[PDB]
């Protein structure tokens, strides 16, 4: 396999508005 | 009520959580807030070419060796 690094990555998020 | 206690939901074997673990491809810029939260332009691998967005240092907890490798060549 190709050694490479990884990360979470924030899949989701709301802005506070109204 | 009921009285019950929680059940292993969550996998304690270690494997496959590319649900919340993407590639890293490497960085391609960075960035810090004012709030005190440091962020990176992270080029995502595994999903689609255009999908490379400002991720913080928080999510990088895996990509320490190339994030360090970005900021040990650029500040």
């Amino acid at each position: 396999a190709r050694t490479k690094q990884t990360a979470r990555k924030s899949t989701g998020g709301k802005a506070p508005r109204y | 009520m009921v009285s019950v206690k929680p059940l292993p939901d969550i996998d304690s074997n270690e494997g496959e959580t590319d649900a919340d673990v993407y590639e890293v491809e490497d960085i391609l810029a960075d960035r810090v807030n004012k709030n005190g939260i440091n962020e990176y332009y992270i080029k995502w691998a595994g999903y689609d070419w255009y999908d490379n967005t400002w991720e913080p240092e928080q999510n990088l907890f895996g990509a320490e060796k190339v994030l360090k490798k970005w900021k040990k060549r650029k500040k």
